[PDB]
């Protein structure tokens, strides 16, 4: 019928009650979209005379 | 000669002669035993399955 993805928030884990023939085309996915991300470190400089 | 009638209880009879019974015998025992219903399944490694 249709997909119902629900996430749990407390384990912060996900459950996939849809398709059960079709759901590699969810892990995927999520494998392409749980990936570690890199920080940036920003300084600005400012100066003046009067 | 003989006859042939139906009962929903399936009964099949006849009377006939002696030598009339080899033939009949022989036919029924060939066409019924002509693979009736069998059954069997394929399991599936990962397609859909009432796709």
């Amino acid at each position: 019928k249709n997909i119902i993805i629900k996430a749990h928030g407390q384990t912060n884990a996900l459950i996939v009650t849809a398709a059960p023939d079709v759901m590699n085309d969810l892990e995927r996915v999520i494998a392409q979209l749980d990936i570690r991300r890199p920080q940036v470190l920003v300084e600005a400089i400012i100066a003046e005379v009067q | 000669g003989s006859v042939v009638h139906y009962e929903p209880s399936n009964v099949l009879l006849m009377t006939g002669r002696a030598a009339v019974i080899k033939r009949l015998l022989t036919i029924v025992e060939r066409v019924d035993n002509a693979g009736d219903r069998s059954v069997v399944t394929v399991p599936l490694s990962w397609a859909s399955a009432a796709e």
